[PDB]
């Protein structure tokens, strides 16, 4: 059954059918099956070679972008006290989050970059560290405390004149994959989180400016871009329809009127005999 | 030929005369752990018979305003027979399931059931931020109920819901569904009490209908794990 | 060319062209013949 | 040392580039990797599994009733019984379906759908319908003369509850575009429609008005180019719990 | 030699005695298309001999002060005959076009024509910023006139015009042009009720003149379409 | 019919001619060909061996030049407000224009420069945004709407401080070459728009500047540049004489005095025996 | 890591540069290519078509008038009946044709010309001319016998309609530039002149004024070098509609 | 050399000296010789 | 219809083939002349220019 498809299946010309016993338009449903009515069955058809590729639909592709996964505005000024940590997850922003959630399990090596930009309340060519504090490790809570020595945290160190910062996670998960979704809770009480695996638990991204306050006062805004590569997917999903709620659930409420309603996906036609953009000629 | 099946597990059997084929999951069947997978050290119990039959679940009633329901595996399951005293007495667990769903009426009823097996199916609330609670989504043997089918109670939709393993029930052409379902997770095994693998969800997307005598038509559900390992045995955590 | 030491590093890979579309179309344990009636 | 000089482009930070980079973690040890179930690559295998078609997406029509197009015993012949627009990019019945959803991350598509439709009224209940593909060009046949003059099957209930119509590929184009002019040249792709072929006909104790579902997918014809975001989702403030993720 | 010639297509066959050889548009000429060029998928209908035929349109005449007429392919046949009739049908067309311009008349007139096919002609207006509308594009049978024939209607000039294929009739040479225009377009087949692949345009460089006898000069146009295949049918947009 | 020509060709020695039959330097422009008579035919010539090269002529160079495409300045300040959206197309400014319609049809690749240029209303470090939104996606409708998280589309993040941007465009057109000229209308109605080809929509470039106002306010200037590559060209046409009038179609009016008016394109002498720039000795 | 150190140039934009650069659209599948009539790969492929020449720019020829010449029966003998000033950098009756056009996109130019004219008056109008081309150096001839000296044709009128001058490459240096000094050494190409050769000799109910179009176009000994943006196109504003693409 | 996944990435193509001008100056389907009259 | 354009010249005379397009094998030559029988249709002559 598994083959290697680089392009659009061709087409074969086809004759007239007039066969007793042999009905290949007709299918069923209940199996679970989708239909195996091919073209050539249906109407006559011409021999068509196809030339059209399918790779911009690798999955390699569809989710290989570099998408925002956070933003954080601070004030960089004499005391967020000139840094921040950021409790690590994929729900905040829907386009990727929509994406992501187009599957059940994903494997995948994660390209980071941060993108700093300063406004003044000239522009100050400041240096700021990104630390990586894994689970169980302790965070940061004064822009000078000793934490930031990072001795075995890994700290990434950049100036805001140079290109964005870089570097790659590995897949990082306890299991084999990550679980998008998560029907479960995560601790051996009842009162835990629902929906949390702990098995996908990052950890912090702790930043702070290292320079010391200057005399006036700064808005220092830190964008994270997260960018997934050598993945691999499973069990693809119904896409998301209603409006997200929170970073922490699927919970929803639908859009005040269609579409994407909770009474109604798609926006109503006068009757089902309407034609909406119909040709008027 | 395809319309009529039996099915043997263990001490149990069923048959239908009224089948539509059969779904196995992504194309894969139920198998026992191999070497190179394994993660748990302590050699694993595989009772067989005593845990890999079919276990039948209390019935429940097709009104004509229905808006289905759903049982969660291994949760519905986890406190029957010989299969629930393993679940109590081990930390890890592991199986796949053979589902089969059960549905008759006359020639004179009209109904469509759409019989999914959802994996990692992750409940949302309606209109609030705060999370589905633990008696929200443990049911047990009795399974739960859809409070907005539409939307699968995720947000999403069941209109796309056919992209995971299915079969449907349409009274005017079958009376049972069938669907194998291998271990789905991303670890080789699992503790049972916390996290469930697989949502089987029955839901009537065309409602029950006719207009020669009312009956009762009841919906149900038979379960059989297959190839069950435990691991980390212990006291029961009953 | 990868020139870091960890293979995590490397740059993309769009060179998987396999595909099994039946795990998802066709699932039924007995393959639905051509013209033949499924049921 | 090498003599270099830097180009256009350099030092920019494109979302789509493709380059190796420096690894948080040396020598770590990703977990092995261990067989999944439904293991999917390219993302034409979930366009090519059919889902319900939203075709009665009228008012008074609330959730799953917008999923099913009930049909009566007609008084009258060769009754219109409904159409259904093939507009993907605009919203229309295919815009939340498998294929729909995921063509919608693309702008240009080329390949051949399909409709599946299951009866689903009782056993004792007899019919034929046909279903018919208009390609563009013109106004949508509001009669059965006119639609039959196109692509089309006629389906007769029985055993198997199900019928395909095929809606080729017929397009002057390699491809279509995804455009916001549902009337543009480069983008209709003409109409489907629905009429009673003979009638539905049931007898005293089934009932009179059965429900149809229409499934649409694409064949393994098809290509999708040029990715963009999707217009299904958004969002004009923070989620809740986005920034206590910074407390 | 090369100064007679006849052309048959069909029930239809041309002669002339007077030809000046004839131009076979970057010399190509007209085929069916292949397989592998191909890319709607249905079986397209080939009608041969009932669309491939010279149509004759109605004459024009050639007065003093004349500025050019032209015709757009295939606007101008879309409502004649069976080619007409496929063309309404089906969504779809593709063919190549045989095209044969006359104009006689006496060795005491003089006068040349330039016969020109110009791919894509797409028409300008004057002095406005308003593009061109539909029925001042699409004239059928009937044609149009060039208002400013100095500058094709375009902003570009007529001086440069036989960079396209070309042939003209220069009274004292020749009474006719024959130009073969193979399927001209960057797509396998079109819609041919809102694109014209070919604009045949007919110019007097140079002005009719004589001192004999007045006459009234015709210029008459006959056009073949030549490999014609149509695909999407459906009802007649007639 | 066709070869390889590195060099302009060759001239052989011609003697003298006598020969009955035989009239080279006669044609006859009516069937449409160009004279054939040879250099040799008309005169005595010599033999030449000629080197010269023709490699500048090749359309790949000929096109194959970085052309102004777009230009817009907005103001960056406390309100464009602080970004812009632009219909991409390919006839706003005349010296591309021209060029790319000598052709009927043209297929390349698109390089795309990006060169940004600020102006006190000294000067900020400024971090821009160019989000490509493709045909039916949405734009964004302000500096800091979600849009611009680009999930899918492709966005290139760039300095003031840098050097231009820069891409690639591939050839893109839902056909095998883009129609320089469409005679014909995009809908299927009859009030559509004539000459534009539907199939040759790319879509909007959206940028932004990324960072928050400052306390001042700035002119920001964006230029963009295209030059096609890996070209394909067919059917050669006229070149524009008269003033282009719109980006919308070949409208035309003519200067108010020769050269180039609608009534003469080739500015007057004073009789055809007047020779202009007469050698007087 | 390497040593390196830049170049003077780094960082900068030449809009002739030649490198590749960044694809924005990864697996971006192109449309498949398909057989086109009339590819052009050589722009002087181009130039060899013979396209109309002005002769007759002069006050009172309006439009098509001023691309073709009169000539009338004459009463005396040996008559001029017009010249062609060679300019194509300066503006003149060269300028708007096919090599005219293409050329004024380069600098340098080499290679021989040829010019055809095709008489246009009735079968009945006979006649002989000399066309005359006159290498650089002194002033135009007014004469027959001064033109007559120079290369040549003499034509007479017939079956054939057209006759062809070659203007062949006569210079001093490899390639003449387009200067914007008509009368530079490394410009001027000279002149050509047409006389009667006998007469224009009509019958009565013949047009007694007949007109000739002339054509020019470029040999395959031709080459071009030096490119440059045309001196024939030009704006001083925004074309209607440039500014509401931002809107 | 193309360091770019995508072919079309690649630097431009200036090799192709393939010419056929008699499709614009020649498109007669009777071949015209050299001094004989072409009429 | 079936047609031939006529271009006067040097050869003075053209020829219009009437090609035998019947249904039946052969027409008879009967009395009335409206018979699907005998009809043979029509030839008519215009002006080309
Ligand atoms: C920015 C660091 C990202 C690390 C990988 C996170 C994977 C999350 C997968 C999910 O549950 O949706
Ligand atoms: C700046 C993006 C350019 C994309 C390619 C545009 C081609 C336009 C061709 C034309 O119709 O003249």
């Amino acid at each position: 059954v598994e083959s290697i498809i680089k392009t659009a299946t061709d087409t074969v010309k086809s004759e007239i059918n007039a066969e007793l016993g042999v009905v290949p338009s007709l299918n069923a449903v209940e199996t679970g099956a989708t239909s195996n009515t091919e073209p050539e069955e249906a109407i006559q058809t011409r021999t068509v070679i196809n030339q059209h590729g399918v790779s911009e639909t690798l999955v390699e592709n569809f989710l290989g972008r570099a998408a925002l996964v956070s933003k954080k505005s601070f004030e960089y000024k004499n005391h967020h006290k000139n840094f921040f940590k950021w409790t690590i997850n994929t729900k905040s922003f829907v386009q990727l989050r929509r994406k992501l959630e187009l599957f059940t399990y994903l494997r995948f090596d994660a390209e980071i970059t941060i993108l700093t930009t300063v406004a003044v309340n000239g522009l100050p060519d400041l240096t700021l560290q990104a630390m990586f504090v894994p689970t169980g490790a302790l965070t940061p809570k004064e822009q000078d405390s000793f934490h930031w020595q990072s001795g075995s945290n890994a700290s990434v160190f950049f100036k805001i004149s140079d290109p964005p910062a870089r570097m790659t996670i590995p897949f990082m998960c306890i299991n084999s994959a990550y679980s998008v979704f998560y029907d479960g809770f995560a601790g051996f009480e009842k009162n835990g989180l629902y929906g949390i695996n702990p098995a996908d638990t990052i950890g912090n991204l702790c930043v702070r400016i290292v320079n010391e306050h200057q005399p006036v006062g700064f808005t220092v805004t830190v964008r994270v871009y997260m960018k997934p590569k050598h993945i691999k997917a499973w069990a693809p999903r119904p896409p998301r329809t209603m409006p997200y709620m929170s970073i922490a659930n699927a919970n929803y409420k639908g859009r005040d009127t269609a579409p994407n309603t909770l009474n109604a996906i798609i926006g109503n036609r006068a009757s089902v005999t309407t034609m909406p953009h119909n040709i008027v000629t | 030929s395809d319309r009529v099946l039996q099915l043997k597990l263990g001490n149990s059997a069923i048959v239908t005369q009224e089948a539509a084929n059969y779904c196995c999951a992504y194309g894969e069947w139920p198998n026992y752990l191999p070497d190179h997978e394994a993660v748990a050290i302590d050699k694993p119990t595989q009772p067989e018979t005593s845990t890999d039959r079919f276990y039948t679940l209390r019935s429940v009633k097709w009104e004509s305003n229905s808006t289905g329901w759903w049982w969660k595996l291994p949760d519905a399951l986890n406190n029957i027979g010989m299969f629930g005293q393993n679940v109590q007495y081990h930390y890890l667990y592991r199986s796949g399931f053979l589902i089969h769903v059960q549905c008759n009426a006359t020639k004179f009823h009209q109904g469509a059931l759409l019989v999914v097996a959802i994996p990692e199916h992750q409940r949302g609330a309606h209109d609030t931020t705060t999370s589905p609670g633990f008696n929200d989504i443990m049911k047990g043997e009795r399974g739960g109920t859809f409070n907005h089918p539409y939307v699968l109670d995720d947000g999403t939709s069941i209109a796309c819901a056919t992209i995971f393993p299915h079969q449907w029930i349409n009274l005017r052409t079958n009376n049972s569904a069938t669907i194998v379902l291998p271990w789905m997770n991303v670890a080789p095994m699992d503790f049972p009490l916390r996290h469930n693998q697989w949502t089987l969800a029955v839901i009537p997307v065309v409602p029950l209908g006719t207009r020669t005598m009312s009956s009762v038509v009841p919906i149900t559900v038979s379960i059989a794990p297959m190839c069950c390992e435990f691991n980390g045995l212990r006291h029961a955590i009953t | 060319i990868n020139f870091y030491k960890d293979s995590y590093a490397a740059s993309a890979s769009k060179q998987d062209f396999s595909q099994d579309p039946s795990k998802f179309t066709e699932p039924v344990v007995e393959g639905l013949k051509a013209g033949a009636p499924v049921l | 040392g090498v003599p270099t000089y830097l180009l256009p482009g350099s030092g920019q930070f494109l979302t789509t580039d493709d380059h190796s980079s420096a690894p948080v973690l040396p020598c770590f040890n990703p977990t092995p990797e261990m067989h999944i179930p439904g293991q999917i690559r390219n993302m034409l295998e979930m366009i090519q599994v059919e889902s319900m078609m939203e075709i009665n997406n009228t008012d008074g029509a609330n959730g799953m009733e917008r999923l099913r197009v009930d049909i009566s015993v007609q008084a009258d012949l060769d009754q219109l019984l409904f159409n259904i627009p093939l507009d993907i990019q605009l919203d229309g019945p295919l815009r939340n379906t498998l294929v729909g959803n995921i063509s919608r991350y693309y702008t240009h598509w080329s390949g051949s759908l399909e409709m599946t439709f299951m009866f689903c009224g009782s056993f004792m209940a007899t019919g034929k319908l046909i279903l018919c593909y208009t390609p563009p060009g013109g106004s949508c046949p509001t009669t059965r003369e006119t639609a039959m003059l196109g692509t089309h099957i006629v389906w007769d209930f029985g055993l198997q509850s199900s019928i395909t119509l095929i809606i080729p590929w017929i397009s002057g184009s390699h491809y279509r575009m995804f455009n916001s002019d549902a009337k543009s040249t480069n983008a209709n792709v003409g109409y489907v429609t629905c009429f009673m072929q003979t009638n539905l006909i049931v007898p005293s104790e089934s009932s009179d008005t059965c429900s149809l579902i229409g499934f649409i997918a694409a064949k393994d014809d098809f290509s999708l180019r040029l990715m963009r975001d999707s217009p299904d989702i958004g969002q004009s403030n923070h989620l809740h719990g986005a920034e206590a993720a910074y407390q």
